[PDB]
């Protein structure tokens, strides 16, 4: 029962981290795009 | 005469005014004026209408609006040849060491176009790096640019100050550019190479923090002019024409953080981390130069090392991914490993070199792939570590050799071990020969073993040196000899 | 023409030239070098009274304000013909191999064409018939379309482009054309040369079937930006033959940032994250003219990396948007002896449907990746409790999911000298009836090996038989 | 040498002096209040034809536009010498404290000043004596070196500086000085001049051996950008006379926000996060000049508060970029009575390594610290387990692990008069061979209570066998 119990939270963490690494990433981009935005809004 | 007055000067920055038939990377003169008898230098980057932009290699604080510039002919130069072995120089060229002018004859140009694509030919010869991880797991290659990628304090310039003294009879003339790094730094660094003995085939181009902008743009590229003086001639090295030539970029990410720098304040439109555009084609020219050139060509080489501070491993980070696709090898140093202990913190399971075994001698390739395959397996199962009890006989055992591969390629610094002590140690060690020796104490064992090969067993070492080209490598009686001196070692020691 | 430079910004220049005769957008002005060398600007912008801003595409370090400038008049001319077979090119179409100029009795057409117009695009999707089982089964071609690879280098990618050209050579009109974009002076040309040199079929080297334009790392972002545009104008002359043609970009995601690079150089404003604002239009430039048309298709296969691994990038995002395939290199399956380490489950493609391939082969495919799917799951299984605790009709499908992955590998006729084994070119219908009757439970008493660098179903039947 | 206020805009002022008599880029400008005062100026950006950029250093609510200005020829002129000690100033030289002005007597000196060169750097590090045994183990000082705190407030850290102070100038002459950068009047000021005023040392002041240049937060940005070479430049005096001499900057964050403001008020392109494109140059104009001659050194123990607690920005990573150790002050050893809250662990230093300090202290730092490694990670098996009734060795390594915790303590001279106990100064070689004494065993059979504050291992077996 624990085999089966730590295999789903393993199999649920697994999901979670590519869910958070799909949030993560557009956390990243936003980011870029963000400083692209004021440097460029300050270059000018 | 066409000159040119200074009509602005901002932070390190002049505007030159009317000085037509400037070259777009000439070196102005500033001549001396009243209060001032020396001349400042300046590079003009921005040839606009009716201005000319030029950064200021020397100190910004004395040219005042209204002094007279000459345009001097000449295209950035720098001097190049047997003269600067063994002393720390601008990127200009002038010493800094205070042990008096360069001596030389022939000025190789900065900025030249890489050989080519036909010049070049495939890297087979390798560069001894001294360090069993790098020297095993990442083979570096005369003409291959190898990275070392790490995050602020975790050895990086120590790797590269391990390599650059593990040279000191393999034929390389080691160059160290040390872009940004403090005056201390820098100064320790030459120290260190003077107290080995380093520093007779070694020159330290030096553009500290200090210094202007410009001095840090230009450093890499005056270290690279000097490389390729002796990738192409050559100079004299222990009596024999040495041809090859290993350089070091102590930071790239602080030559790019100058030339942003240099970038912003000539008004150039910024990018991403408002680096310009065209910083991927600065560190491309840099680092492209460093070239394997064939029997054609003089056979020379021109091994680079790239040096970038990382923060928090921020891998995705512009300059770090820039300089990693221009590479041909990443080494990682990851500061999690420096802080758990293992002091030469290569990040394996994502360090590469692309060139691979082509860059190993053929001893070292067939005793290192074994070490590459039981410290993969062993990272594999890094989570069942603090299990160990509990676990299946070969996966236990599996454990306890990937600790005791890990714990071997430890290594301490300025102790670069030759080739064939250290394929002797991995041969001991892929062999099952150090089982019976606990963890804590591989290093101790590595060391006693390597002493007694050097004082008892000269000949095995020898037979080893002698025979590394083989491609059969164990198959020699070398293999017996070097059998018998693990078992007399073992025999005799006790752990 | 005869105009003068007026400003040497970086890579980016402005030349002044009279009120008239101002050159057009992608021109490409040419600045005399003091001697038999040129600098090869192409224009990007008209500005005011004569003004027009270019990207050098050159070292512009020695050049002055004031020096003449020579308009030619057309877009980048890049040779054409087969004069360019077997020689290496930049992106200005000069030759940076050995042998010598290309000469002036070979056509040169500009480098800025236009896509084919839309009567000319095939109406239907042909099946591309590479003859590698893999490719051909799990992720099939598509004549005419775009085709995306992914891996580190060091998974046999070489070879698989070297099995494609040589593939297309022997059994079609077979000429291939590749774009080094961003391309690594020493890894990346001295290699593939002596790789294309030494790889040869029926008494004719790889490197003579194929014409390589090598836009360089370390030139500006010019050289390569329009390096894939010198490739397409290559190889859009043999299409206009009605050959069919590989255009084998590599590492597409450099000629975004390529571009990227010059849209900042030129100071327009950034998009998302940092990219240019015309990332559609400039990846619609490229990627348009590979197409199926009546005379003739181009199919290309191009490498793409994936900025981070992240795929919503705007880059791979715009790439994906124009790609037809996507074949999955994959380091572990490389790791075991299988030169062709194209992972089934990741490679997928768009004309692996029924309205296309037949029935029987999506049929097939389907199963294929189902088994293999069930593999794949079952894999933590195995690794924890083993392969006795895995009950009946799983264990048949295990075993079945491991002999055909490593039915997959398959002699390369390009590798017949490393290897010694001879290449084995399969047809889509006879791997699709070999894997067909692979599943339905013939060969089941044969073991794994038998399978191993072998070919179609009977050759693995003689095999177990001898 | 006079010139006119063209523009007022915040703390940034325009200047047009005559074509031929502009002041240099570094010069002050001091315009003249109407009530007898002036208000000094620095000039940053020669532009156009006799006009000048200065940022204000003052409040600039009170100027028309057309004030005149007097051009001084030099920069910042800032009192240094002997009476220059044991006093309070500002950015200008200018002491704020209740006494009288500096008499004219005293040498004004450039507060711009190139680093020492190349040829004058020591060429081995040299570990700096504080005296301190956690602060000499585990993270050693550089002479002419510079380290960072990275503690709050009530973790001791003015009495950590109080005590370098103290030190330095008993077994050396040690002046100090103290530069203000940025920081909270409350905390900089009232708080350190009173507990240094109060903190004495053989019937001489803290204060009085210290010098004290203080740019608060409320200053504009041009003072907390230059208050640091104000407080070099008064180092440095010191330093050519021969003194060693420990400068604390207090937030040096501070002064590269101040930068950062400066850069954006003057126009200036942003450069990563609204930071000044002139960051590594800024960091560098200021951190070289510390550093060890062989005349003197110049040690220098830095205070950096990081935004958040994000080390990926740009003026951390710019501030650490030039560091030698790093000292992590933590809440939980200051509330546990022990008054040197320098965590063994976080505490880093370049020095310790054996080609420097020395093959003991290297090995006795290593054996000391790898108990500690796991920051006693047995703590979480007691708490769950009720140490299990037994933990066989592991009980020896974490009453040894304890004992180092309480024995890292050291009594400071400065809080002699708080909590009546003398202080002891422990060099570095009686903590290398304590510590060794203590890892061989020889501080076993002693309980604890024994080890908290004490000098010597040896003053810890008086106390056991009295
Ligand atoms: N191989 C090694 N053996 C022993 N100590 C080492 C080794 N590598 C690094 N260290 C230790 O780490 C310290 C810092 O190393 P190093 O100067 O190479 O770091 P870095 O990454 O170049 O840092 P920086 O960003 O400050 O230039 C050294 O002073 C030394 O104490
Ligand atoms: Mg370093």
């Amino acid at each position: 029962a624990r085999m089966v119990a730590m295999r789903n939270a393993t199999n649920n963490a697994k999901d979670l981290v590519r869910d958070l690494t799909l949030s993560f990433n557009k956390a990243r981009q936003a980011a870029i795009t963000k400083e692209v935005s004021e440097i460029a809004s300050g270059a000018a | 005469v066409n000159v040119g007055t200074v009509i602005a000067v901002g932070d390190g920055v002049a505007r030159l005014s009317g000085l037509d038939q400037v070259v777009a990377s000439e070196i102005v003169e500033f001549p001396p004026k009243a209060g001032r008898n020396e001349s400042i230098y300046g590079i003009a980057l921005n040839l606009e209408q009716d201005s000319v932009a030029a950064i200021i290699l020397g100190d910004d604080e004395t040219i005042e609006e209204g002094d007279m510039v000459t345009s001097t002919g000449r295209v950035i130069s720098v001097p190049v040849g047997q003269g600067l072995l063994g002393r720390v120089v601008n990127p200009l060229g002038q010493p800094i060491d205070g042990k008096g002018p360069i001596v030389y004859e022939k000025t190789r140009p900065i900025e030249r176009i890489a050989p080519g694509v036909i010049t070049r030919k495939s890297v087979d010869t390798p560069v001894q790096t001294g360090i069993i991880a790098i020297d095993a797991l990442i083979p570096i290659g005369r003409g291959q640019r190898e990275l070392i990628i790490g995050d602020r304090q975790t050895g990086k310039t120590a790797v590269a100050i391990d390599t650059i003294l593990n040279q000191k009879g393999q034929g390389m003339v080691c160059i160290y550019v040390a872009i940004g790094q403090r005056r201390a730094q820098v100064a320790q660094v030459v120290g260190t190479l003077e107290r080995f003995g380093a520093m007779e085939y070694t020159i330290v181009v030096s553009a500290t923090a200090s210094e202007s902008a410009a001095l840090q743009y230009i450093a890499p590229y005056a270290g690279c002019a000097m490389g390729e003086e002796i990738m192409e001639n050559g100079v004299m090295l222990n009596g024999q024409l040495v041809k090859d030539a290993l350089i070091v970029y102590d930071d790239l990410s602080k030559h790019a953080v100058a030339y942003r720098q240099v970038s912003l304040l000539l008004r150039r439109p910024p990018g991403r981390e408002a680096y310009p555009g065209d910083v991927f084609y600065l560190h491309s020219r840099l680092l492209e130069r460093a070239a394997r050139l064939n029997e054609e060509y003089g056979g020379g080489s021109l091994t680079a090392l790239p040096v970038i501070e990382t923060q928090a491993n921020d891998v995705s980070a512009y300059i770090p991914t820039n300089v990693i696709s221009i590479t041909d090898g990443q080494i990682y140093l990851e500061s999690d490993l420096f802080n758990a202990g293992q002091r030469p913190a290569l990040n394996v399971g994502i360090s590469v070199s692309r060139v691979g075994g082509a860059a190993q001698t053929r001893a070292m390739r067939a005793v290192a792939g074994k070490l590459k395959g039981e410290l993969a397996q062993f990272r594999d199962l890094a989570a069942f570590a603090q299990f160990a009890s509990d676990l299946d006989a070969t996966t236990k055992a599996q454990i306890e050799r990937g600790q005791r591969l890990q714990e071997l390629l430890k290594q301490p610094q300025y102790q670069p071990l030759p080739v064939e002590d250290q394929v002797a140690v991995l041969y001991a060690a892929t062999n099952n020969y150090l089982d019976d020796v606990p963890v804590p104490l591989i290093t101790k064992w590595r060391d006693d073993f390597l002493a007694f090969l050097r004082t008892a067993h000269p000949e095995v070492r020898k037979l080893i040196y002698d025979n590394r080209l083989d491609r059969k490598f164990p198959t020699p009686e070398v293999k017996e000899a070097l059998e018998a001196a693990i078992k007399e070692f073992k025999a005799t020691s006790n752990y | 023409a005869k105009g003068v430079i007026q400003e040497i910004i970086g890579v980016v220049i402005r030349a002044k030239f009279p009120e008239d005769e101002v050159p057009e957008i992608y021109n490409a002005i040419e600045i005399p070098l003091g001697n038999g060398d040129r600098l090869v600007c192409e224009v990007q912008q008209q500005l005011g009274n004569g003004v027009v801003k270019a990207v050098a595409m050159g070292s512009t370090d020695g050049l002055r304000r004031g020096l003449e400038v020579i308009d030619t008049g057309r877009p980048i001319a890049v040779p054409v013909g087969p004069a360019t077979l077997g020689r290496v090119f930049n992106v200005l179409g000069d030759p940076i191999d050995g042998m010598g100029p290309i000469g002036p009795e070979v056509e040169r057409r500009p480098i800025h064409r236009d896509p084919p117009s839309f009567e000319e695009q095939n109406t239907q999707a042909q099946i591309f018939e590479t003859g590698i089982k893999v490719i051909d089964l799990i992720a099939p071609f598509t004549r005419g379309g775009k085709t995306a690879i992914f891996g580190g280098a060091g998974v046999g990618k070489t070879v698989v482009i070297q099995e494609l050209i040589a593939n297309i050579a022997k059994e079609q009109s077979g000429f291939s054309v590749f774009a080094g974009v961003g391309e690594r002076s020493r890894e990346g040309n001295d290699l593939i040369h002596e790789m294309k040199e030494a790889r040869i079929d029926e008494n004719t080297t790889v490197f003579d079937k194929t014409v390589m334009v090598f836009g360089q790392m370390n030139e500006p972002p010019g050289a390569r930006l329009r390096v894939g545009l010198t490739a397409l104008t290559m190889a859009e002359y043999f299409r206009d033959e009605g050959r069919d043609i590989l255009l084998f970009i590599d590492n597409i995601f450099r000629f975004v940032q390529a571009g990227s690079e010059v849209s900042s150089l030129l100071g327009r404003m950034p998009s998302q994250v940092g990219y240019q604002p015309t990332l559609g239009t400039e990846m619609g430039e490229l990627q348009e003219r590979i197409t199926s048309t009546k005379r003739g298709s181009i199919t290309s296969m191009q490498a793409v990396y994936v900025p981070a691994d992240d795929y919503t990038d705007p880059a791979p995002a715009t790439v994906f948007s124009h790609l037809d395939a996507t074949i999955s290199l994959e380091r572990s399956i490389a790791e075991r002896a299988i030169f062709p380490a194209v992972d089934p489950l990741a490679s997928t493609s768009r004309i692996l449907d029924p309205n296309i391939v037949g029935e029987e082969h999506y049929r097939v495919a389907q199963e294929v990746k189902r088994v293999l799917q069930r593999y794949k799951d079952l894999k933590d299984i195995i690794a924890i409790l083993g392969m006795e605790e895995l009950s009946d009709e799983d264990k048949l499908t295990v075993q079945r999911a491991r002999k055909i992955e490593l039915f997959f590998s398959q002699p390369f006729t390009v590798a017949q000298q490393f290897t010694g084994r001879p290449g084995k070119y399969v047809p889509v219908k006879k791997t699709v009836e070999s894997f067909a009757r692979l599943l339905n439970g013939e060969g089941d008493h044969i073991p794994e090996s038998f399978f191993y660098m072998q070919g179609d179903f009977d050759d693995v039947l003689a095999a177990y038989e001898a």
